[PDB]
């Protein structure tokens, strides 16, 4: 399909995407905190030695600076691949992302843009990350027209989606699920390939219920589908959303028209979470097909706790229980 | 001492370092208030044609300010920011740049565009949001931008352009084509976190950038006594390792000299420079007029004739700008992303359907169709 | 009901709330950009002269500083009333609000808090504010457990809700609809009174459809109700949500159980807007009562335009048209 | 000159101001590497009991660090940050404060708590997230806080405590009860926008605050050559109008003297002070031990006995912390707001119902019930 592959974990797939980018795009640079020695999650190992200190370099410890600086590089047309060390620390840059990067093209009438900016950042829970190593900030960004927000579920998916973000002519935030960085490897093409943005993937066809998630939570719902089949004889259609905005409304609505039931799950808190946008849209488009209320199985509306993590996360049992109730509605 | 964080001797006595704020960094001046050159070795001896261009750019800006400020008082345009007191800082610094040096700024930088021959029609088009506006009428007035003249579109959030200008300077350094970036901001905006980000990044990443701070003593109602307590903005530069100077912003020649030298060294050395130009919230136009008279390069008749000609050119652009239609309302949806997402196109189609039915309730009259 | 009143516009009602607070709470201070001379929208006129320069004072021009500083005052137990000059410029403070203020009490086990912080800021469209004088950022904050977000519709409502925010033991963001600052006056009690947080107000009873909005948009839906009655013989129940989080789920659900139809409207963009949270919750709780899909009539998913504002806003005709379609579904 | 923004003379020659980075602000030292007092007029002549407390606090911290660092390597606790090299900066500065002075910090400040007699049980309880943790097990390890000892709970986002500490100092000034605030941060954290916010606000709002920057030459993998290009952090202070000093962070007496004087003047004058203490990422404990020996205040036998006693006390706290249950899982919902919103209580009830049915799949075993 895509030429020679090798087994890669998710951090290795990110390095491969970045390597491929720097090799084919002489403008491209990578920068942020501690990227020069390879990064705190090893995603940039070897790249400075290979491409040069002017192309893979450390910034001062200042997130608002990192994003501002990246926007300026992109204004000149050069590819700017910024790192924010944990997604929890993206908030100092919120003004540069929301007021500047997202609005740059619109407000100038397309005289200027920062389309060649990508911001990548580790994301999601990790077992013990507590309040500031665990967050899933995608719903904060979903309300900002002019940026794209993309989240992969695996090494193969990560490299193809990240290459798409780097090449896309719009500022992109790419969230890397950190609990997958050294999880199982899979085969990943060594050469560049792209997976389209704003396109969901039906990874398992089903007839009774649609399940939607992204990131690590795709694996949870995949297991929920298995539990529902074995324990309930229920056939689940499992969808990875992949791009948060602009999202693939059509694929989700087509699925729900077929199944008549939808359960959306994410690690982020329930209130104002992105499940609310999917639920409200699907209700609008698929109203007459809905056999049961759309269910959202999300993190609680609290900060992300340390010792309590096993009780906080929308795990397979929480998803399964909600599904059982929805099937019985 | 053997500490990696600083290069310094030991001292065996406890002594706090005191800021020198009472006698701060001195203010560089080339000509006095009567337009006389103070120190001949500092005179740039700019040719007559160039100095007349400086003068006519400042005065034409001032003519336009008077008219658009009145337009705003009448509600003909929704908003306006004048350039009074800032004509010298902007025209003097712009003249010291190469035409292709990239400019970032905010609300006081129209003189840079005027010096770069930005058409009066296009200043007007942006303030009216009319069909000629390349910004498509989407931003409030005076949010100018020009790709052809390398002037990055202004945005309202203060200081956001500062770390951006540093990133564009880094990219320029890598591109290796002898270009500088200049970044303008006020002394109020310098309090923002993004100023600290941009000053530090420019030093550690060795960027060919001029930071140009205009210090007029006030940010809206806030005097500088409530804005900072060090020796203005110039005294901050050395703390970041940035070469720094303070100049008399009512003196176009002092502004020009400092900008010319900062540009020369920034490009050659890949290092940032900070210029703080002191202004008032003794005017740059008066001072330069006195200079012209001493050279025999201007007189009352020429002054009268140019006042008339410049008023005529501004009024011609003004009347034309007012009579142009606004852009098609469809343009509210394009350029959000480069492409239009299908869901956004659905919203555009919904507006088109809405106007088909309820259009009588909308000002469709002076919008393009 | 509340003692002597006088006619006040919304800016005057905010000054009255602030005056009342400073008079009765010796700890209380007010600070931000340009507040000393009375503020750019006159909300602090006279307060410095009355209460002292140590209590009503200007900060440097630094929003992240303003919020950080306010949190520190509140950590000592003193009442801190911060101003952000336009809600569009709240984003530099997003990290201090979301990572710090909202989480302060939880993460310390209640050893420390910043409950005595209120952040007030002009909000909403104003006819010509374009991208950075017009924004409605409430959905960005709605996804952050630990803050409250409150928006009034009138002078009477503003003073009672603002006094509640100042006195509430949790960090509050109070958004003042700036287009109302000098709009019509109404009678406002001169002495302090409180309106409860997390409580919606049914301002008009109706039987066929529930309409929900907040801020200036309450007046739009009030007019839509009038249009629907006259043109369609349709009876609308009109609700002002008032508090965005924690929101009054019960009042909205009780209304929709009665009417069977819901239209939610806000100036903020559709995608990830707070209407999505209300819609998804009401669908979950009132599923079997829903006669028609819940409708959201919102700003488009663009930045807020200058010349195009009349075409952007979810005005009474846009709301009415959506309502007509929903009644006909 | 007549400009409101700065107080300065004119200058008639163009001269950029150059940073002095090669010979920076000198490093204050009281005792040499052999523990000898260098300049008798600077000796604080602290009494024996106090100096032994400094020594025993540093060493007990070091004992605890060794054990908890091993605990982390084994996965017994999830995370740990040591205090190696920072024992002198923290214990020396804490000893110069009044017990009620409010402390803000981050990851290197456990010595301040140790000097303030924070129980070993409570350091342990926080790192294990057990039932004794007043933080209720909600934050990652080493995120300490104590209301009774005026040490504001640490948070992971760098530099956020800096403008907060300034607000608490302003509030203290108004409360008029002779209290200072101290705020610790690293030289990496000083690059954050919030550092520029806090330094400037403290100067313009005249706040009784000590900013204590620890400069160890590195922020994770980043050497200071990539962090800044001025003369460390101390050279930034004067640009904000802040009195500033640099000290040898391996010298508890130099740290103590500078902190004592900064506290005295900050409270009296309502003005901020900046201390930059140079450390390594020649150790503070060794240097102080040499001093004790010269006074006849310590010897090998006492050293042996205290090493034993301190290991015993830490191991007793360690074993007890490991055997305590974790808090009730219900505690994940309280304190989000002061009250619990009804919708949040609904989520709590949903977890209780969930555990009733699926509890076998959760570690209910070592959680309180
Ligand atoms: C982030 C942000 N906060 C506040 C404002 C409101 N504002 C517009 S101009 C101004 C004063 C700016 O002062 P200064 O930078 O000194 O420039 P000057 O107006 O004196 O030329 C303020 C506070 C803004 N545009 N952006
Ligand atoms: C806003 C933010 N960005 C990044 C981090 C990740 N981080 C944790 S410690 C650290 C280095 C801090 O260096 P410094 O302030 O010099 O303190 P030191 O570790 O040297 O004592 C970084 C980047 C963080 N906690 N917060
Ligand atoms: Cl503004
Ligand atoms: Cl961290
Ligand atoms: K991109
Ligand atoms: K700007
Ligand atoms: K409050
Ligand atoms: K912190
Ligand atoms: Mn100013
Ligand atoms: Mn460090």
């Amino acid at each position: 399909e895509y030429g020679q592959t090798q087994k890669m974990n998710l951090f290795q797939s990110v390095t491969s995407a970045l390597d491929n980018s720097l090799a084919k795009d002489p403008t491209a640079v990578i920068f942020g905190e501690d990227v020069a020695f390879g990064g705190v999650f090893r995603c940039t190992v070897g790249l400075r030695d290979k491409y040069g200190k002017d192309r893979v370099f450390n910034t001062p410890l200042c997130e608002q600076g990192i994003v501002g600086f990246g926007i300026g590089i992109a204004v000149t047309g050069a590819t700017a691949i910024a790192e924010i060390q944990f997604a929890d620390y993206i908030f100092p840059a919120f003004d540069q992302i929301v007021n500047e990067a997202a609005k740059y093209r619109y407000r100038s009438g397309d005289l200027f843009n920062c389309g060649s900016l990508t911001i990548r950042s580790p994301w999601g829970c990790v077992g013990h990350g507590a309040l500031y190593h665990s967050q899933s900030p995608e719903a904060f960004f979903a309300h900002c027209p002019g940026i794209k927000v993309v989240i992969p579920r695996s090494p193969f998916q990560a490299k193809g989606l990240l290459l798409s973000c780097i090449e896309d002519k719009n500022p992109c935030i790419f969230f890397e699920p950190k609990i997958l960085y050294r999880a199982a490897a899979e085969e990943v093409p060594i050469e560049p390939y792209n997976i389209p943005l704003s396109q969901a993937e039906v990874i398992q066809e089903g007839s009774d219920v649609t399940l939607v998630a992204w990131g690590t939570q795709v694996h949870v719902i995949r297991e929920v589908a298995s539990m529902a089949k074995e324990k309930l004889g229920v056939s689940c259609e499992v969808i990875d959303l992949r791009t948060i905005i602009p999202w693939d409304v059509d694929t989700i609505c087509k699925s729900v028209i077929k199944t008549g039931r939808l359960l959306i799950s994410h690690e982020a808190p329930l209130t104002g979470g992105f499940a609310s946008e999917i639920s409200s849209t699907v209700q609008e488009e698929c109203f007459l097909n809905l056999e049961a209320p759309i269910s959202r199985v999300c993190g609680y509306d609290t900060p992300f706790p340390h010792i309590f993590e096993p009780f906080y996360i929308p795990d397979k049992w929480k998803c399964y229980d909600a599904l059982r109730k929805m099937i019985n509605y | 001492p053997q500490f990696p964080g600083a290069s310094a001797e030991f001292i065996d006595k406890l002594e706090f370092i005191q800021p020198n704020v009472i006698s701060g960094i001195p203010i560089y001046r080339v000509m006095d208030r009567q337009g006389q050159i103070i120190n001949p070795s500092e005179d740039p001896h700019l040719p007559k044609e160039k100095v007349l261009k400086l003068y006519k750019s400042m005065t034409l800006l001032n003519t336009m300010d008077r008219i658009l400020y009145e337009s705003q008082r009448q509600g003909r345009i929704s908003f306006y920011m004048t350039n009074y007191g800032e004509e010298g800082t902007h025209v003097g610094s712009a003249a010291a740049l190469d035409n292709t040096d990239l400019v970032f700024g905010q609300y006081r930088e129209a003189g840079v565009l005027m010096y770069r021959d930005y058409p009066l029609e296009l200043f007007m088009a942006q303030c009216y949001g009319n069909i000629s506006d390349l910004g498509k009428g989407r931003q409030m007035p005076v949010h100018y931008g020009c790709k052809e003249r390398h002037f990055v579109t202004i945005s309202s959030p203060l200081a956001t352009q500062i770390p951006q200008a540093v990133g564009a300077a880094y990219a320029a350094k890598r591109a290796n084509a002898n270009r500088v970036v200049i970044c303008y901001f006020g002394e109020g905006a310098a309090s923002e976190g993004d100023a600290h980000a941009g000053f530090n990044f420019a030093a550690t990443l060795e960027c060919p950038i001029i930071f140009f701070c205009r210090n007029n003593g006030y940010a809206i109602s806030t005097p500088t006594s409530e804005q900072y307590r060090g020796d203005g903005i110039a005294a901050r530069g050395p703390g970041y390792g940035i070469m720094s100077i303070r100049v008399d912003g009512n003196d176009v020649f002092a502004v020009y000299n400092a900008t010319k030298e900062a540009r020369r060294r920034a490009v050659a050395e890949n290092q940032p420079f900070l210029i703080e130009a002191m202004t008032y919230r003794d005017h740059p136009i008066s001072r330069l007029r006195h200079y012209l008279l001493s050279q025999g390069w201007w007189d009352e008749e020429q002054e009268k004739a140019w006042r008339k000609q410049s008023r005529r050119k501004v009024m011609e652009a003004f009347e034309q700008a007012e009579r142009k239609p606004k852009p098609n309302p469809n343009l509210l949806f394009s350029d959000v992303y480069q492409e239009m997402p299908a869901q956004l196109r659905k919203q555009q189609e919904s507006l088109a359907r809405h106007l088909q039915t309820y259009g009588e309730h909308y000002p469709l009259d002076h919008f393009d169709k």
